[PDB]
DNA sequence: CGTAGCTGAGGACCACCAGAACTTTTTTGAAT
DNA sequence: GTTCTGGTGGTCCTCAGCTACGTTTTTTGAATT
């Protein structure tokens, strides 16, 4: 479908294997998506995708001890998307020309 | 009516008189206000425009901000936005500086350029203000407009001062009366501010016997 | 047009309500047990002993933002009413016909109009789908009598005699509304009226509806920017909220004893919930509360399309929008008052 | 603490206020402070961010008292009341006499006779206290004319002639108005009265003051449910608190004018503290504002008696006890509103 | 009327004034919507109350320097959003009783 | 060169404490 | 009891740095809802 998703994770680096569970959590979630802030990443995938995202992302963390929220916007990402700071991200629709 | 200087009404009732009569009736009168996206964004922009106690020249020509005036031909007062002062030995001195400078008023609004007379309107009367103060005559007027970030000229003619006098006439005669007038609805009331208040819906539609009528017989 | 602001219900005993900034803050003792922002509320209803620093309750009166004090049992104890406006044109006019009998005559006739409608038509509606379950011929009969005394109520000219015709209106329609024990067992049949207190189970859910229904009636008028202590009907007993009894006169015929009506015949609630003192009356749980609550909100979401408006809206906009269909009439925007004939 | 015309008022900031038995307690940090019976009261006034306890709100919704919280500096904040509201019969009445032009013109006539009483009991106080710097002949000839214009509008019965009397007055105290001042007249000069663009400094500063005290006289009738949009004198416009200005009338003079000139010979504030306009129009710069308001609010704290009750009260008092009268004039024992006559 | 509405706030801490930027961005963002993770806040606001916020975010941070993103669920945001952590989130829609 | 495992080194982000205060006219403000 | 400004301690979070090695059988996986 194409269509843009945001991943937000908050890892509790304070228990027993925090580090490590943040670096792979981290490492995992570059995979599929490009980082737009601290701990916020946005990508665009199908529902595939988002799905083996999902499994392989929802063994890494630990229930009751950390969060990650997933929220999905539409094919019509162009128009709810503002940025206003000095973090600029590339576009995936862009021709990419390097 | 202390001393006859109470009984004066706004400079913004005339653009709502000119625009949705019944506008006007419900700010001036039932003291009733409600803000959608467009007049945030107006009232954010008039407040970040209003620098009082600050003067800017450019050594020939000088612009004052907020500039409190009244008039008692009219009968109105109000708060200027801008008024422009040009050096030129052909007006009236004014108090502060030395010289002669003639005067011009300018002031800011956002939004297209409007098919109505309506800012035009309210312009004038600025200028009938001035000209009560001052002594003097002017005939020329600017307007600003920043959805387009532009400066339109505005004559000014008899026509329209009789029009200003018209109009106010009709203003503290309603605000005598204390009555809501009706306007026919069209498509300018989706923007209303007081869409949810002004309600143009039922002026349209039955009587309210009819409609009772026809519920209550079957 | 509005959104229909949901609104915030506190159980817990010795509770404290706090401001910071535009959020509202529940603490206990030193301890939080949440916060939420203040332009998604109308109205805040606390239980027991509940406690609100002066500036909560002078930023939510000015924003109209209703608090309302129950002890126990919805219980009209203390409710928060703030300052004035600038719309002294309203209050006049309302003032001058309230000094008037004729215009105090002709606003109660469209009231009770209303109100003896909606009866007929719940109870014709009532009537046509269910079987024989219920007596049709008595029902039908019923509702012919109130259709024919229908036509005299609306040339009325007097109040003693639209009260009378109120009255026995009332009688007329309780003879017939003594039946609906239909999906439930013999301890919920109504057996008469019981004012202060709720002896008998359905009297005791009664009650809390009518309370309900006024707490909500008050403060959309308040928020409307009529006074709701004056009355264009009712004998005119200083110091009572006049006018949202008038108004919610002819709303209680679909909005409480409805509700009751169809969660008893639903079977949401059941009689192990109720329990009795050693006199005690009848008395509600905290479970059996909290589903009330519940069911009520959810309730007040569904969507419906107003008679006169002819547009879509929630239903909880029911009790404002009338009010403002008033305001307008105040104003000589229409003939009379159009009521609710749902 | 003070306790006046059965009503409770609590002004110290920062006072708990709770129940304890049949009676009210205040404390402060856990410190007991006064105890109070509750049998007699009728209402309670708060005056600090205190909250009283849920217990006696309770108490005071089931008997009928209604409880008032305002600000620090006098501002209305909330009113926690039963099933009754209290003022009914009170604004209903008002209503009713709002539309008669007699009982109007005696409340206006009631107001105009404190007004020219207090003007010229401070002309006559201030002749007797400067003699040499005072042409004293002139406020002779003005008091005596003040005095029997005075005793003509104590038999008027008309809202024109009344009107009329008290704009003669007005002109009479103006003309007069210049020369009791007696420092720092090099800037300071009075030449007339324009409240809307307010023109030659210091009329702008009288404006300000105006401002403050007819918002204090608001909330002194939202104190006792009367409405201060509908005035008796005046007549009602919407945005306009009429009644606040017909009550405040005979409060302008001594409570503004002797604050200002007490500013003024005291040399508290200077032209430098205001700005310049090229129409000939002032404005106040922020510092002088603030200023202004810190000594308005020191000013607020002294210590005065009631003429006609006697009892020690800050002025701050003064604007919510007479409001409380005409309350009691509205419905109660008392034949007629008694003004505030002050020597 | 009513949608959801997410602001994802980085402020930079380490120029003159980042702990009061960062500090009045939190205040001024905590007014109306509640928090789910750090530097992240939901809301169900109208259109009038997203421009006020956006125009009152716009006017206290400071550019070149931070960042600042909005994205809008618009009125379905029910399906939206999931949540698979242990830091539940208070719904304003729900009967909410306290 | 790529993928794992460990450090270490500062920026972001929020939660507590401590101290000092808490009052301002009237006017403007959208409409594809 | 709010509001604002400092100051501090503790926790998320990304990057730069340093060592220490990189191979893996064939079979099984949803669907009309
Ligand atoms: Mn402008």
């Amino acid at each position: 479908g194409s269509m843009l998703v945001l991943i937000t994770y908050d890892v509790q680096t304070s228990s027993m294997g925090g580090t490590k569970r943040l670096r792979k959590v981290a490492k995992a979630c570059q995979n599929y998506g490009q980082r737009v802030q601290n701990s916020v990443f946005e990508c665009i995938v199908d529902s595939t995708q988002l799905t083996s995202l999902k499994l392989e992302l929802t063994s890494l963390i630990d229930e009751e001890k950390d969060s990650l929220r997933i929220y999905r916007l539409g094919n019509n990402y162009k128009t709810k998307v503002e940025h206003i700071g000095a973090k600029p991200s590339i576009d995936l629709e862009d021709p990419l020309i390097f | 009516a202390s001393n006859e200087e109470d009984r004066y009404l706004m400079l913004s009732g005339l653009q709502h008189f000119q625009f949705c009569k019944r506008q006007w009736a419900l700010i001036h009168i039932e003291q009733q206000w409600e803000e959608n996206v467009r007049t945030i964004e107006g009232q954010h922009l008039h407040k970040k425009a209003d620098q009082p106690f600050m003067k800017e020249k450019r050594g020939s020509k000088l612009t004052v901000r907020a500039m409190p005036i009244q008039s008692k031909n009219l009968q109105i007062s109000g708060i200027c936005d801008v008024v422009e002062f040009v050096q030129d030995s052909e007006g009236i001195e004014l108090s502060g500086v030395s010289g002669s400078y003639k005067a011009f008023p300018v002031e800011y609004k956002r939004g297209k350029p409007k098919k109505g007379d309506e800012d035009i309107v309210q312009l004038v009367a600025q200028a009938m203000c001035l000209e009560e103060m001052l002594v003097c005559r002017i005939d020329k007027g600017y307007l600003f407009y920043n959805e387009i970030k532009h400066r339109v000229e505005v004559p000014i003619t008899d026509a329209l001062r009789d029009k200003v006098v018209q109009m106010a006439k009709e203003m503290h005669h309603y605000y005598e009366n204390r009555h809501t007038p009706k306007v026919k609805t069209g498509p300018f009331c989706n923007n209303c501010s007081l869409q949810s208040i002004c309600l143009p819906k039922l002026m349209n539609k039955r009587s309210v016997k009819r409609y009772i009528e026809g519920r209550l017989s079957e | 047009m509005k959104k229909l602001l949901n609104t915030l219900y506190v159980t817990q005993p010795d509770t404290y309500l706090s401001l910071d900034g535009d959020n509202v803050v529940l603490l206990k003792e030193q301890e939080k047990l949440g916060r939420l922002p203040l332009h998604n509320l109308e109205a805040i209803v606390g239980f027991g002993y509940t406690g609100a620093s002066p500036a909560l309750m002078g930023y939510c009166a000015e924003r109209n933002i209703s608090i309302t004090f129950l002890t126990k049992n919805g219980r009209f104890l203390a409710r928060v009413v703030g300052e004035s406006r600038g719309n002294v044109v309203l209050r006049k006019t309302q003032y001058r016909i309230s000094e008037n009998d004729q215009e105090s005559t002709k606003i109660a006739r469209n009231f009770i109009t209303g109100k003896v409608y909606n009866s007929k038509w719940m109870l014709e509606r009532m009537t046509r789908e269910h079987p024989l379950r219920v007596n049709v011929e008595q029902f039908k009969a019923t509702s012919q009598l109130l259709s024919v005394m229908m036509q005299e109520i609306r040339n009325c000219d007097s109040l003693e005699s639209l009260r009378g015709w109120e009255g026995q209106a009332a009688i007329n329609y309780n003879k017939v509304f003594d039946q609906m024990i239909l999906q439930q067992k013999e301890e919920f049949a109504f057996h008469g009226r019981s004012r202060r207190p709720p002896k008998d189970n359905v009297n005791a859910m009664l009650s809390f509806a009518y309370t309900l229904l006024a707490n909500d009636v008050a403060a959309a008028l308040e928020t409307v920017g009529l006074d709701a202590y004056v009355g264009f009907m009712h004998q005119d007993r200083p110091g009572r909220a006049s006018l949202a009894l008038d108004l919610m006169e002819e709303l209680r015929g679909l909005y409480a004893d409805r509700f009751v009506l169809s969660l008893i015949n639903r079977k949401e609630m059941t009689a192990d919930g109720f329990y009795k003192k050693e006199n005690g009356a009848v008395l509600m749980t905290d479970e059996a509360r909290k589903t009330f609550l519940k069911a009520w909100q959810t309730k007040k979401q569904e969507k419906i399309t107003h008679p006169y408006l002819g547009e879509k809206m929630s239903w909880g906009l029911v009790p404002y929008v009338q009010a403002l269909l008033l305001a307008r009439f105040l104003r000589g925007d229409l003939d009379e008052y159009p009521p609710f004939l749902w």
